[PDB]
């Protein structure tokens, strides 16, 4: 029985002396027994002479020194399970959502190894969509880096949870939402939401499990909720053969646990004040988000940026990372399209030609031609007269318009939230729409015929019943 | 007299002193005594010195139990014997704190007689969980009309007062403290919101000037004074506020609401800076402890509206936060900001061209919102948000000939800007102050010369409290403006507008 | 004729101008910006040499 005595308790740095050759190996997980259930500790250094030195993930205050600790042996090690999808779950694998003891298969390490080169994606592949803002300027990609910008509330978590419907219907997928810094309020209300729109659904099915983990919880838990959700998506993926979509919330608390847990652990934190491991924890962490040969991760992640400076260290690592950038534009949500995305903001790395398919590029290619000349156009088009339009210019503004309202595409999700059942549009068939109104098919049909409709299929209906 | 009732209770100590481990320094420099002994001690735990200081014991390194000493240091010396008290920091939670203005410890720093109140309960505690909290949907009504209207305010929630040094940023605090009155004699216990006050690094002077004012107008009986003073040392202003949050969890706990105004976690920083470079622990961003993030959080997020399982209570919380140069850039109030939901930004030009309130209304907002507004003043306000808005943009078109709308605007504007002026220490019934946006919405002020909107506000309100008090006590009761109510005024509006 | 143009004129030319310093404003700006986290780097050196030592 691995055991040793605590012989010290600096802040959330608590240093055990276990008795000769038999000592913990570094990543351990050693769990105190207390009224506080368990502490759950990890051995992050060896300090020598049969004592190591180890982080807390729950608080140590009122610790008493010399108190035994047992040692779990290895990686803090979480449920999972289909069983364990609509848990919300703490760090230390327990049930938060408390409906009580998580109905679990296995058990499975926090850490866990990125996958092999050769187990690592060797060509490239789009993952489906059903928003067409997204499906041809931004189309998601399997193994994918997803970096939100832009405000929360009917902003973010509304377009979060319409991803999960759609991933439902793409593959059949599942999702751990993985919040870190989280309001515990806000949170709640998610959560209550989530279970509403029957995203989660425990009188019923629930697809996204959720992590929530509050920022009372200590920095240590803070860095350590990612690692855990990883695992739960890696069970799903490896294990179940999944395709999934794991959303995470802010990197910058990302950043901000790991920080603080290096500058407590005594290593020098790097300028702008991020740890001197920053670079690892990220490339640890977003090297395990890839299309495997049995099933593919994909993470969309939320990036908020402290100060608006993508020029400080830890968003610069995260756009290393960041195959696409979906950046949310409030002045879009008031022009009254949901989605909320910012077309000409919006940008991936996967929109190549090839990559997305030589037609869908050259639609796209047109559609950002058309978009960025209508803006330009109606800068001074706007202070100059409408009627200072050109034939041509009038005709780009005319189709422009109708492309705008067409942006407009209720959420399924949303049907609640704007009133209208949502209009979910097939990648094709989002291209075939655009070719049809760079072609003008769609330029006698009125605005609001494409405003609050899908793919071809739906504005042809519309069409007929705008007038209709 | 008086002093054969202290010798009595001096003779009623006899205690035998077994002290199961002592300690005694080793060296004591800086207040940071390190002492041989303690084997058992809890972390953070009461230690008494023989100088009969008090400490938290932040280190527990395997040589020496560091203590950190709440006490000066000025009778410690080395080797003095460290009883060990074994009970980490409590403080007394209950009623018995209304109208007594204490220190962290709960000494009665006022005096108002020792401190009685239900029990003492430890200084830290973990946040409210998930499932323990329901949705704000409960108002709560500072008087303050620009705060209840531009961004109105529920329960259990944190929302800054974020602005500039000395603008009398305890001056906008201390009206809404002023306003609870109100509701406090109102019967229902979330009605009764049971202030406390955190006046952190203020000078006693100062802090006495507060509570006179809070003793004129009658205040200190739903008001709680968490003092830590100027000379309050850094480890009584670093356990303040959660001090203070415990006081909180009676109220919140028993199911009733309060209102916690950490005034200001600027300051608190400043202590946890001297706490953390005292024990060697390497400054965060800004010289400013990298755990500070960490420290706001934990405290911040006991702010909350429990569930209805919890008997739906709460601690609602405004925290104050100093802006040096007015930089919400800079790394304490970026990390704030972070972690609350709702900031209200003063801007000092305003306060310096006399607006009180001299909030900067676009760098104000409530995630919350209008979630905790009145359905009265949301129906007569929605308005005001929009033309706000185009005043805002029509404000640079102040440099004139000018659009007629445009003009118009600027006309409207301006005298809505006066009409949320509300002189300062004197807050205002919400069913007074739905009917003046009223008349604002409906362009009838704007007719009335700036000059006179303010003989027109005090003369409306004796108006309408003549004309019809059974109209605003209907509106009051109602809390709703039903199409009748507005119709009539309308009317109303029109009567005293020709007068 | 010539009074209204050269107004019209005065009118333009001081609002592009707005326009071109707003753009320099902007560069300088983030200059500022890049310039204030190299001062709290530099001054952040010296403290962790400070406890270094």
């Amino acid at each position: 029985p691995i055991t040793g005595k605590v012989t010290a308790v600096i802040g959330a740095i608590v240093d055990v002396h276990f008795e000769q050759s038999e000592l913990p190996a570094i990543l351990n997980a050693l769990e105190i027994k207390t009224p506080q259930g368990k502490l759950v500790l990890e051995v992050a250094q060896h300090l020598g002479e049969n004592t190591v030195r180890t982080i807390a993930m729950d608080g140590t205050e009122g610790l008493v020194r010399g108190e035994k600790v047992l040692d779990t042996g290895g990686p803090i090690s979480v449920p999972v399970g289909r069983e364990t999808l609509g848990r919300i779950i703490n760090v230390i694998g327990e049930p938060i959502d408390e409906r009580g003891p998580i109905k679990s298969k296995l058990r499975k390490p926090i850490h866990a190894d990125p996958p092999s080169f050769a187990e690592q994606s060797t060509s490239a592949e789009i993952l489906e969509t059903g928003i067409k803002v997204v499906d041809l300027l931004a189309p998601y990609a399997r193994g994918g880096k997803i970096g939100l910008f832009g405000g929360a509330g009917v902003g973010k978590t509304v377009f979060i949870q319409e991803l999960i419907n759609n991933i439902a219907k793409a593959h059949g997928g599942f999702s751990v939402f993985t919040g870190v810094g989280e309001r515990t309020r806000e949170g709640n209300d998610l959560y209550r939401e989530m279970k509403e729109t029957g995203v989660i659904n425990l009188e019923g099915e629930s697809k996204v499990a959720l992590v929530f983990g509050q920022m009372n919880e200590p920095p240590g838990a803070r860095a350590r909720v990612a690692l855990t959700g990883l695992t739960i998506a890696e069970y799903f993926r490896d294990e179940e053969g999944q395709d999934v979509l794991l959303f995470i919330d802010n990197i910058f608390r990302f950043t901000q646990a790991g920080s603080e847990v290096s500058a407590l652990l005594g290593r020098i934190p790097s300028a702008v004040g991020y740890q001197p491991t920053l670079a690892t924890d990220m490339g640890l962490l977003q090297e395990r988000i890839t299309t495997t040969k049995k099933g593919s991760v994909t993470s969309v992640q939320a990036v908020y940026v402290p100060a608006d400076d993508l020029t400080d260290p830890a968003p610069a690592t995260t756009f290393a990372h960041l195959d696409a950038t979906t950046v949310l534009s409030r002045g879009i949500s008031e022009l009254g399209i949901y989605p909320a995305v910012d077309p000409l903001d919006s940008k991936s790395r996967l929109l190549d030609a090839a990559v997305v398919g030589q037609e869908h590029y050259d639609v796209a290619s047109k559609v950002q031609e058309t978009l960025q000349t209508y803006k330009s156009l109606q800068d001074i088009i706007a202070i100059l007269g409408m009627d200072e339009l050109s034939e041509q210019d009038k005709l780009t503004v005319e189709r422009a318009r109708k492309i705008q309202r067409f942006l407009s595409q209720p959420f399924a999700v949303a049907e609640v939230f704007t009133g209208i059942p949502g209009k979910l549009v097939r990648l094709k068939d989002t291209v075939a729409s655009f070719k049809a109104v760079l072609e003008g098919k769609y330029d006698n049909i009125p605005e609001h015929a494409f405003y609050m409709v899908g793919g071809i299929e739906d504005v042809v209906a519309k069409a007929e019943k705008l007038a209709a | 007299e008086v002093s054969s009732i202290l010798e009595e209770r001096i003779k009623g100590v006899s205690d035998e002193a077994n002290l199961n481990e002592t300690g005694r320094v080793l060296a004591v420099g800086d207040g940071i005594a390190r002492v041989f002994g303690l084997n058992n001690i809890q972390a953070e735990e009461l230690v008494e010195f023989s100088s009969g200081v008090k400490g938290m014991a932040l280190n527990l390194e395997p040589g020496q139990v560091g203590i950190v000493l709440f006490g000066s240091d000025r009778l410690v010396k080395e080797g003095e014997l460290v009883k060990r008290t074994g009970n980490i920091v409590d403080v007394p939670v209950g009623p018995g704190l209304l109208g007594r203005v204490v220190d962290a410890l709960g000494n009665p720093i006022d005096g108002k007689g020792p401190i009685d109140a239900a029990g003492r309960s430890r200084a830290q505690v973990k946040a409210p969980g998930i499932l323990p909290r329901r949705s704000v949907h409960e108002p709560v009504q500072t008087g303050l009309k620009a705060v209840d209207a531009l961004v109105p305010i529920g329960r259990g929630q944190r929302e800054l007062i974020i602005g500039d040094r000395q603008t009398g940023k305890t001056a906008v605090a201390l009206d809404t403290i002023l306003n609870q009155k109100r509701w406090n004699n109102g019967s229902d216990e979330s009605k009764k919101l049971y202030c406390v006050y955190v006046a952190v690094g203020q000078k006693r002077s100062t802090v006495a000037q507060l509570v006179q004012t809070l003793e004129q107008h009658d205040a200190m009986k739903y008001s709680i004074i968490v003092a830590a003073t100027a000379s309050e040392a850094a480890p009584l202003q670093y356990l303040a506020p959660f001090t203070a949050a415990s006081i909180g969890e009676w109220f919140r706990d028993n199911g009733k609401h309060a209102l916690i105004v950490y005034d200001d976690l600027s300051k608190q920083a400043v202590a946890y800076r001297q706490l953390s470079l005292l024990l060697r622990r390497p400054p965060g961003r800004e010289a400013y402890p990298g755990d500070v993030f960490y420290l706001h959080s934990r405290l911040l997020e006991r702010a909350a509206k429990l569930s209805e399982k919890e008997g739906s209570g709460s601690l609602t919380a405004l925290p104050v936060i100093e802006t040096q140069g007015g930089d919400v850039s800079a790394y304490i109030p970026t990390n704030v900001i972070s972690i609350t939901d709702g900031q209200i930004f003063l801007e000092a030009e305003l306060f310096y061209k006399g607006i009180r309130p001299a909030i900067n209304v676009g760098l104000s907002v409530s995630r919350v919102g209008s979630a905790a507004q009145v359905k009265a003043l949301k129906q007569v306000a929605g308005s005001l948000k929009l033309f706000l808005a185009q005043y805002r943009e029509v404000a640079a078109f102040a440099q004139s000939d000018l659009d007629a709308s445009t003009k118009q605007t600027l006309v409207r504007g301006e005298r809505l800007t006066q009409l949320l002026k509300q002189n300062q220490y004197s807050p205002l019934a919400t069913e007074e102050q739905v009917p003046l946006i009223y008349a604002g919405v409906n362009g009838h002020l704007d007719g009335i010369e700036l000059s006179r909107i303010g003989e027109f506000e005090s003369s409306f309100l004796s108006y309408l409290k003549s004309n019809h008090n059974e109209l605003l006590t209907e509106i009051r009761e109602k809390g709703e403006l039903s199409k009748e109510l507005l119709a009539s005024l309308k009317s109303a509006t029109e009567s005293f507008v020709a007068t | 004729q010539g009074y209204a143009a050269e107004i019209s004129a005065r009118r333009n030319a001081m609002d592009n101008a707005s326009k071109n310093a707003g753009d320099m404003i902007n560069r300088y700006s983030i200059l500022y910006n890049r310039t204030r986290q190299a001062v709290i780097t530099n001054e952040l050196v010296d403290i962790i040499t400070g406890a270094s030592s």
